[PDB]
């Protein structure tokens, strides 16, 4: 911001402004999960379809 | 006039079924709280993943 209007004093003063940032970093993420092949293949029922 | 008082005097009458169905039962409700699932065998197993 501007710095606010004052009163003259006699003489004019410099000022300065204030400018900061912010960094954030990416992330990584992981989720897995294993299951033998025959649990797959002998699923007649269907129970882990909606995997 | 004179007459045996159980044939007269029980066949003067008219019966009538006003009575019938008078009163009702309580409505159908379990529709409400529960669901139909239809079964083809003795039993049924349910099955669902985490």
């Amino acid at each position: 911001q501007f710095p606010k209007l004052r009163e003259w004093i006699g003489q004019r003063v410099i000022k300065d402004m204030a400018a900061q940032g912010y960094q954030i970093t990416n992330k990584l993420f992981e989720s897995t999960v294993g299951v033998k092949r025959t649990d797959i293949e002998d699923d007649n029922l269907g129970v882990y379809g909606p995997l | 006039a004179i007459i045996t008082p159980a044939l007269i005097s029980a066949l003067k009458t008219s019966f009538q079924k006003h009575f019938q169905d008078a009163l009702a039962t309580a409505p159908s409700t379990y529709l409400q709280v529960a669901t139909v699932i239809p079964s083809t065998t003795a039993s049924n197993t349910y099955g669902w993943l985490g």
